[PDB]
């Protein structure tokens, strides 16, 4: 609604979580970079001590 | 006049059949789980979630 985009047509078993398919539909640097961080966030597995 | 020999006949028939009126009684049916129920296009119905 902040960009007049179509609401969504979301399958249940879609492998892409909606922030993945949102990253590649809307066109704004800030929101898209935010979603990029969210999607590609993960723990860093590392052996310490 | 009653001619006995000429009035005599042999009657053909089957031997020991059996008749069934209802027919869908021997069937035992069940649906798949309705959430994974699919239309003609092999694409699920009521999947928007």
């Amino acid at each position: 609604p902040a960009f007049g985009m179509q609401r969504m047509h979301y399958r249940n078993g879609d492998p892409q979580t909606p922030f993945q398919i949102a990253e590649q539909q809307i066109q704004n640097f800030q929101v898209a970079n935010w979603l990029h961080f969210v999607n590609n966030n993960q723990f860093r597995q590392v052996v310490i001590d | 006049q009653f001619d006995f020999r000429a009035s005599m006949h042999m009657l053909t028939s089957n031997l020991t059949f059996t008749v069934y009126s209802d027919l869908l009684a021997f069937v035992s049916a069940d649906t798949v789980e309705p959430i994974n129920a699919v239309a003609f296009d092999n694409m699920r119905i009521m999947n928007e979630l």
